[PDB]
């Protein structure tokens, strides 16, 4: 699919991606969630080619759910996101190689602190601040560079968001009909329902 | 490179009565300019009142058609010698083609012969195993030839009835085994005289409750 | 998948009244080179069957060992090997048949094509022929490569039809045949003068003719063609 | 396509096949191949029939003025020399396959041409897809002193090998004899033998049958006075 | 090819075409485009005419291998989800399909699958799928509410299906009319376009630019 | 990509006792896009009529080509242009442009004024002629023309009956190509009157 | 194509086979390959034969063009004129041709122009397709001024055996003399020259 | 560029054309005219290769205007369209031909009739109801088959035109960021500033 | 590469220039292409060093182990060897053989194995790159039954033509003699075969 951004502010990590899906000529919806619950403090998004993006992001949250289940344990973001570079870098070299990238944002329950990890199809991993898949970073890493803080509240991160989808609905070419935004924190996993 | 695929020419066409079912085809097999055979059998009787006739890459063909009476021969031991049904036999045909799906029999497949309640019966297949029961239809070279003076002469496509002008339909009459004879006939000599891969002989096989009859006409040679 | 790299050019045959003739020349060629002379294409197989093959030779004698090896093998534990029981026309094609169609559906075939000549049991004639695709027909007359360009137009004036054939003698359909073979030599660049002929009669059974040769050719006509259009001298 | 041409006593004569095909289709049943490029040098033509037609006429025409311009009657060779540097200098891209043939003051000739412009000389020659069939029965009945009804029948015959066994000639033979000291004279459709059998019914539909929209006369006339 | 579904307050309604084409040559005008899965299971069938017809009818005995082993009817999600693990298993070989599933459960309602050949499984209210599949947009959008009656309901699919027959060269021959309820799909005739075309014509108004 | 099949179309012609007829099909698309219904293939020039199948922008241009040389013509001959003198016109407008040609598939049709014979004949894209006794085809649904015409064609059909024949056999050859059809004419072509008709045919 | 030109005491000898083929059809198997650009200069003509004709009438429109101005060509003068045609439309054309001639003064010569449009004055030349087969044949048995006799059983030995091993090579052997006597003919038919 | 439209009624032709000018990845402009007057009742819009599209269409219109002062008369639409056909006739067996669609909008004086011709770069003319370019047809054709009837008003086309639009907008995967509409009628030309 | 095998009176001689080349580079011009898989059954190879070093390689192999159970193998055994893996493995392989054996019971014999992996038995064979250049003249001078002198000459003249000809030939000219009395090694170097 298309537009998928992240931000990690003071106390939650934020997720924002588009609504469409465009087989060719058509735009065939209008309201798709391009994201799975892979753990109730853990959220991952993705974007790729066709069926490979849901098969993956399901794949993964089918594999997590039963460590779950097995150790009666919610495992840590950053060994959620290990887990599925993993996964990615095993694939890059397999017969025909998943083409999916995603971002896993989470919130650690045991550091108190929340995470955003950026991976590539590739098995590429870094852990940002703010993060982006296809040309959204080309739009929106100007604008977050500027206005990015740490200590960030989830209404600040929130406007900074609008801000980024603004200049995307302004300057690509694409009309990725708006986004689905989801915020990760102590409390869990929600669903901004108007933006 | 090797090339496993040719094109052995040739034409079949299928019609269905009210009681009776006819397979023609004709009986010369060519590559490129040359004819290899002016009688080489395309339409075989295949029991259980089934005709059939596979055409294209004569290889593909001979194989299918060869398996297919293969089937027939497996279903009589496997289920208490039962008559294998048309319907039945055409879905068990889709099954041999799609098997090849990623190298595929070259072939255009009709079936015909008599539906449970004794009516005629023809099928169509596609070279990767897609069917469709018809009324008529025309496979092979002279395909796109033939086809449309079946849409006029069977089925009274775009004909009216004089007086009222384009309001009422030439209505939809049977036709007789003499009458379908005569339209398999005509429509092979015109097919000969603008297709080079057509001509030679003519061999149709009729399918009734009494059996599988044949007869056979000459065509030109040229 | 391969290229055929030593070749055997035309194969040629035809039906009469009481059997069928075949012929081929003796020629291995290798590309232009005209390399090997003295190749025999039509290899018999018992009393009653000749197989004449074109195309690649390694592969040709790898199917001259197949048909070795199919006598040999019918012979086990058969004692009517030599009579009821012994290979027909029909069986040696329907073996090689299936072997050819079935090593082009696995993309490596034998690189050839092959007329199958003989008498069945009943008297009756066989002919059929088959090549490295597994496409099979019969016909009165049959020949492969140039043969089948040049040599079927001559045979059928001879044979057109099947209710041509009780009227053609053995000594007509040999004479129609020795003819073909010398047109093939006039105007095929990869033929030799020198061939093989095999004749198989229900009466007098399996005759096979070597080292026959092409004659009473005409070249006298060459020596008043001079130059290519205007020149005189 | 099948084209022949065979030397004979006291001249010449070339014949066709009339059939013409666009892939697998025949485009014209009775299609004439033998070109007239003066009253006594006609030429047979196999390959693209535009560029037969058009390489024709235009050395025709040329030796229609050249003949006019040197007071004599045309010769073979002329034209031959003329088709062939033509030919030439289009380096195989006009598709022109000729036999050329005919009578004059020097004599009977007999000459072929092909595409890239390479001329050859012969007492009997073929052209086409069909070349292979018809010189099959050329070199099993060609000998030298041929009378003009032995040249005629082998001519024929050549042609015939032709339609029957290649898929690219069919239908009728089309004739020319050129003879010495006389009028060439040109047979079309020497032979027939492929008239279509009577078809089993007539398709001649009721008046009424089709559905019409409107009518309307055409004005073909020109503007009316008055 | 032409192919929609829809959603709404009656179930849902579903509308095919009947051409199937070899280059611009015309194979078929009369071909069943809707694949009759079970009593309550409809499937769309458009691109790759063998694909389509041999894996949705294999589709029809998985759902009825379910129905055995668990002794109730298969979820439409369940069904859909079959088709499009399967043919992701083929991914790269070159299956060419555009399909709907369409089904009415109690515990899901109408509910309709778009599943296709690369691997693509979305659930939604309206699809269309096809090479006319943008000339059906058109009129359904224009036209589409959730209060319709099953009467209007089957008609604006009949008109979108006609539209694009009109318009697409490998769309056209004749429509076919579904509508799914609880209790099972419904057939409503075959409507040869040669003749709807012109009865449309004159009782709508429409198609004013044509002449008749 | 192929230019002779981005537009779609086809013409057929016939010969009739003391008549002609010729008739085409009225559509305009690109590739699979509909785009026009009414546009017509057949033009005519005094009493010689010409169809032009093919890439539609040389079907304009061939038709304000032969209008621009067979009004000329009839300034310098004072008369107007018979079909043979015409069809003769067209091969070698057509041959002019062997290595550049229109890419178009022309019919000619129309009775002698003086002898009062029937003529009709074809073309390849570069000029070949085809002058054939009974009838002519042309378009993306050529294949189909010549079974229809084949079979349903007999000689020495009057006006009235040919009309049926020829309709026939465009109707049902346009209704397997999906390039063609979208409405139909014909012409009925008599020494000194000329009827056109319009087709009712699916629009699909 | 076989074909060859040897000097010999009296003069010169071209050789050449009379086939000529499209792929493996013998398109021609009575063909003429020693052609005539003035009266004892001729030449032997080897790949396309298109290109070899239309150059050789080129080449006679030259020389007749320059005896009527300046008299007598040489043969050295010939073979340019073929060379200026060959090399400067090498990218074009496809020809190997000998040329052979006689003078009085110079007596027999030979130069062989190969496919770059190169000039090689020998004492004798072989070309063509079947030429491979004997360089080691023509190598061994060459000697300077043989007799007319020798010359051409040296020629028809040689082409005999070209033949027998190349495909494209076939039919007759036609043979050109070129002496003070004159221009002398002749043909060598297989059941000949292939006994030996 | 992208979306072009046209619709002839009773009295007018009505123009629409889209606003958007995308280079590859960036809009660079959201208020781009496609269309120029040739003449005082002749509009011509536009859509094709970058740069080719403006030349081509200055070209025109500058020998429209050069026979109008010589004549001191107003070619009609019928004419124009004409000429144009044949300058693109001409270009495309050109050694670069002018990679340029256009639809032309007139009002004819003499007839008191509106005329609408659709040309495509090949040079392929037919006088329309109404016509589009590009895949703007795929969308709109099957609404304007339904809802055109030939009698309409200016302002029952604009609404028509609405309809089209609003199904574009929907279904089309590029963002092409309205349209300019423009009315061609018998006091000339004038353009609708809000859309 | 010129190499030739020979059968006469007395048995069968081996023949072989020394030259291996990397496009125009000699990489070696002392290479030894007689090569022994059995004490009097050698072959001539040609084509790829790598592919012919790799066959000859196991077909000794195979001899070897042949011999240890049902003793010596006959010539044609060999061959057939040869062959097997030739035919079985011609789409990976580039190698043209020629084999040669001395039985007391069949006496000399060789066999050619070309591309394809067909089998030819003949009286003398040749192949290899330069063997094209003396096709005439070794079927003009090749006698039956032939002295061991005689032979040697033959053998000598031939590849000496070959090597002349052929730029991918030369060296010195290495032959393997075998007949009832043993395995003889010959060599003949430039100096010698070159003024011949
Ligand atoms: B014959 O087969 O050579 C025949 C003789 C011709 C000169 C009347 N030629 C053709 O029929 C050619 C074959 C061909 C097809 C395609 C490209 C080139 C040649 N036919 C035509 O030229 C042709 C095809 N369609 C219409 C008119 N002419
Ligand atoms: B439709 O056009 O997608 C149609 C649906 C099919 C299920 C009947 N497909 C076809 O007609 C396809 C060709 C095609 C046209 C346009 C888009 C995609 C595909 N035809 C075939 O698959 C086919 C196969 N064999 C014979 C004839 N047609
Ligand atoms: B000879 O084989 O080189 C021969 C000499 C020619 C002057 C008569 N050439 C040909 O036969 C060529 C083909 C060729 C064969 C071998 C090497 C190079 C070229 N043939 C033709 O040019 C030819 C073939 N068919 C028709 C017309 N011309
Ligand atoms: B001979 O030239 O064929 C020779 C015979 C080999 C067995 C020693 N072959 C080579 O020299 C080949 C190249 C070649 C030349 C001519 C024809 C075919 C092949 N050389 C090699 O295989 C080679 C070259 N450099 C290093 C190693 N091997
Ligand atoms: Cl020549
Ligand atoms: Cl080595
Ligand atoms: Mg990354
Ligand atoms: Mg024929
Ligand atoms: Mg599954
Ligand atoms: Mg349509
Ligand atoms: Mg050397």
């Amino acid at each position: 699919m298309d537009i998928i951004l992240g931000i990690r502010v003071q106390d939650s990590v934020i997720l924002a991606s588009s609504k469409a899906v465009t087989r060719g000529i058509s735009v065939l919806k209008d309201s798709d969630d391009k994201t799975r619950q892979l753990s109730p403090h853990t959220l991952m998004s993705f974007a790729g080619e066709a069926g490979d993006t849901v098969q993956f992001a399901e794949y993964i949250q089918a594999n997590i759910q039963l460590y779950s289940i097995r150790e009666d344990y919610e495992l840590s973001p950053q060994a959620v996101s290990s887990f599925v570079r993993q996964e990615l870098a095993k694939s890059i070299r397999s017969r025909r190689p998943y083409q999916v990238n995603v971002l896993i944002g989470g919130y650690d329950k045991k550091k108190n602190k929340p995470e955003l990890y950026q991976i590539d199809y590739l098995g590429t991993k870094v852990e940002l601040p703010y993060g982006a898949h296809g040309y959204s970073g080309f739009y929106t890493f100007s604008l977050l560079d500027h206005h990015y803080r740490p200590d960030m509240t989830t209404e600040e991160g929130l406007d900074l968001l609008k801000l980024c989808v603004q200049e995307l609905e302004k300057r690509m070419p694409m009309d990725f009909k708006g986004v689905i935004v989801k915020i990760v924190d102590k409390d869990g996993i929600r669903q901004v329902d108007d933006f | 490179q090797f090339n496993p695929y040719g094109d052995n020419g040739g034409t079949i066409l299928g019609i269905a009565g009210e009681d009776f079912a006819v397979l023609a085809g004709d009986t010369r097999n060519i590559t490129d300019y040359s004819i290899n055979s002016r009688y080489e059998p395309k339409v075989f009787d295949c029991g259980d009142n089934i005709v059939m006739s596979a055409n294209g890459f004569a290889a593909d063909g001979d194989a299918l058609v060869k398996r297919f009476k293969n089937s027939v021969k497996w279903y009589h031991f496997d289920h208490n010698d039962k008559k294998l049904s048309i319907n039945s036999a055409a879905r068990n045909i889709q099954h041999l083609l799609y098997g090849k799906r990623f190298f595929p029999y070259y072939v255009h497949t009709i079936i015909a012969g008599l539906d449970e309640d004794g009516k005629g019966a023809v099928y169509s297949f596609d070279p990767v195993g897609s069917y469709e029961r018809e009324q008529c239809r025309a496979g092979g070279a002279a395909a796109s030839l033939i086809m449309p003076f079946l849409d006029n002469q069977v089925n009274f496509k775009n004909q009216y009835e004089p007086g009222t002008n384009g309001k009422v339909k030439k209505p939809l009459k049977y036709l007789s085994v003499e009458e379908v004879i005569k339209l398999v006939r005509d429509s092979f000599t015109s097919a000969t005289e603008r297709h080079i891969q057509v001509g030679d002989g003519l061999e149709i096989l009729i399918v009734t409750k009494d059996g599988v009859r044949k007869e056979f006409y000459e065509l030109k040679r040229d | 998948t391969q290229q055929p790299i030593v070749t055997g050019t035309s194969v040629i045959s035809m039906k009469y009244d009481n059997g069928v003739i075949i012929a081929a020349d003796n020629l291995g060629s290798y590309g232009s080179l005209l390399r090997f002379n003295g190749v025999e294409r039509l290899i018999p197989v018992g009393d009653n069957t000749v197989v004449g093959i074109s195309g690649d030779i390694s592969d040709m004698q790898h199917i001259e060992r197949l048909l070795k090896d199919l006598v040999t093998e019918n012979a086990y534990d058969n004692p009517l090997a030599d009579a009821e029981e012994a290979l027909e026309p029909s069986y040696i094609f329907e073996y090689l048949a299936t072997v050819m169609y079935q090593r082009r559906s696995k993309m490596n075939p034998l690189w050839n094509a092959i007329i199958v000549a003989g008498v069945q049991s009943n008297g009756d004639q066989f002919l059929r022929y088959v090549n490295l695709l597994g496409v099979t027909y019969s016909s009165p007359t049959l020949a492969t490569g140039f043969g089948a360009h040049m040599a079927n137009p001559l045979l059928r004036k001879v044979v057109d039809r099947e209710s041509d054939i009780p009227k053609t003698t053995v000594q007509v359909a040999e004479e129609a045949i020795v003819n073909a073979m010398r047109v093939l030599y006039y105007r095929d660049a990869r033929s030799s003068r020198n061939f093989s002929l095999a004749i198989i009669d229900k009466n007098t059974g399996l005759t096979f003719k070597k080292n026959l040769q092409v004659e009473n050719m005409k070249w006298d006509f060459a020596k008043d063609i001079k130059g290519y259009g205007t020149q005189k001298i | 396509t099948t084209i022949v041409g065979v030397k004979f006593n006291n001249g010449v004569v070339i014949a066709a096949d009339t059939r013409s095909t666009q892939g697998p289709i025949v485009a014209d049943k009775n299609c004439a191949k033998l070109h007239r490029i003066s009253p006594k040098i006609w030429c047979a033509g196999a390959g693209t029939a535009a560029d037969t037609e058009a390489v024709t006429q235009l050395i025709g025409s040329n030796i229609e003025l050249h003949s006019l311009y040197t007071s004599r009657e045309p010769r073979v060779v002329s034209a031959l020399q003329m088709l062939k540097q033509h030919l030439f200098k289009y380096q195989g891209h006009i598709g022109a396959y000729l036999i050329v043939a005919g009578v004059d003051p020097t004599g009977s000739h007999l000459f072929s041409i092909h595409a890239h412009g390479s001329t050859d000389v012969g007492y009997y020659l073929s052209l086409g897809s069909g070349s292979l069939a018809a010189m099959a029965v050329l070199e099993s009945h060609w000998k030298q002193d041929l009378t003009k009804e032995e040249a005629i029948k082998l001519a024929s015959d050549a042609i015939q090998a032709g339609i029957w066994n290649d898929l690219g000639s069919g239908s009728n033979v089309d004739v020319c004899v050129m003879e010495i000291g006389k009028d060439a004279e040109y047979l079309r459709n020497y032979l027939t033998p492929n008239v279509r059998e009577e078809k089993q019914k007539s398709y001649k539909f009721p008046r009424g049958t089709t559905a019409v929209l409107k009518e309307s006369i055409v004005n073909i006339c020109d503007i009316q006075e008055e | 090819t032409t192919t929609l579904a829809f959603r709404f307050q009656g179930g849902i309604i579903v509308a095919v075409d009947s051409r199937a084409t070899a280059g611009n040559w015309v194979a078929s005008q009369t071909v069943k485009k809707v694949i009759e899965i079970n009593p309550f299971l409809l499937g769309t069938m458009a691109g790759g005419v063998a694909d389509c017809q041999f894996w949705e009818t294999w589709l029809g005995s998985q759902c009825r291998l379910h129905e055995l082993r668990e002794k109730e009817r298969i979820s439409v999600a369940a069904a859909s989800k079959i088709l499009s693990n399967l043919v992701y298993q083929y991914k790269g070989a070159g299956l060419s399909m555009g399909t709907m599933i369409c089904g009415y459960t109690r515990k899901e309602g109408p509910t309709i699958y778009y599943v296709d050949s690369d691997g693509t499984r979305l659930k939604g209210d309206i699809f269309c799928v096809g090479s006319g599949q943008t000339f059906a947009y058109g009129v359904l959008d224009s036209n589409y509410k959730w209060d319709l009656s099953v009467e209007d309901a089957l008609y604006l699919g009949k008109r979108s299906i006609l539209a694009a027959a009109h318009r697409d060269a490998y769309s056209g021959g004749s429509v076919n009319l579904y509508h799914v309820t609880e209790d099972g799909w419904i057939y409503h005739g075959n409507h040869d376009v040669g003749e709807l075309f012109w009865k449309v014509k004159e009782e709508e108004g429409s198609f004013n630019n044509v002449i008749g | 990509s192929d230019p002779s099949s981005i537009n779609g179309g086809i013409v057929v012609a016939m010969t009739g006792k003391d008549c002609v007829a010729i008739a085409c099909d009225l559509r305009l698309g690109s590739q699979s896009l509909g785009v026009s219904n009414k546009f017509e293939k057949i033009f005519h020039y005094g009493h010689v009529f010409l169809g032009i199948t093919g890439l539609a922008t040389d079907v304009t241009t061939l038709n304000e080509m032969f209008r621009y040389k067979t009004n000329l013509y009839k300034l310098k001959e004072e008369r107007a242009i018979e079909p043979e003198t015409f069809t003769q016109l067209v091969s070698s407008s057509l041959y002019e442009r062997r290595f550049g040609p229109y890419f178009v598939g022309p019919v000619v049709a129309g009775i002698n004024s003086k002898s009062g014979k029937p003529f009709i004949a074809g073309f390849d894209l570069i000029g070949c002629i085809d002058e054939a006794k009974d009838f002519i085809v042309s378009g993306t649904a050529s294949d189909q023309l010549f079974g229809m015409c084949e079979s349903l064609y007999e000689p020495n059909l009057e006006p009235e009956d040919l009309f049926e024949t020829i309709s026939q056999a465009l109707l049902n050859a346009a209704d397997r190509d999906a390039l063609s059809g979208w409405g139909a004419v014909v012409y009925i072509i008599k020494k000194d009157e000329v009827v056109k008709r319009y087709l009712k045919m699916r629009q699909d | 194509t076989s074909i060859m030109a040897v000097t010999f005491k009296d003069g010169v000898i071209l050789g050449a086979d009379s086939r000529t083929t499209t792929g493996a059809y013998i398109a021609n198997r009575v063909t003429d390959k020693l052609t005539r650009v003035h009266d004892k200069i001729w030449c032997c003509r080897s790949g396309s034969a298109a290109d070899t004709q239309a150059i050789a009438d080129i080449v006679q429109y030259h020389l007749e063009l320059y005896t009527s101005q300046y008299g007598t060509p040489s043969t050295e003068t010939a073979a340019s004129v073929f060379k200026e045609l060959c090399y400067e439309n090498k990218d074009n054309l496809t020809a190997g041709i000998i040329v052979a001639g006689y003078d009085d003064k110079n007596k027999g010569e030979v130069y062989t122009i190969p496919l770059g449009g190169s000039v090689h004055k020998l004492p004798y030349a072989i070309a063509g397709s079947g030429s491979t087969f004997i360089y080691g044949y023509c190598d061994k048995n060459f000697r300077e001024n043989m007799s007319k006799e020798e010359t051409v059983d040296f020629i028809k030995h040689s082409l005999s055996q070209a033949i027998k091993w190349d495909g494209s090579s076939g039919g007759v052997i036609r043979m050109v003399v070129l002496t003070a006597a004159g221009v002398e003919r002749l043909i060598f038919y297989p059941d000949e020259y292939e006994q030996l």
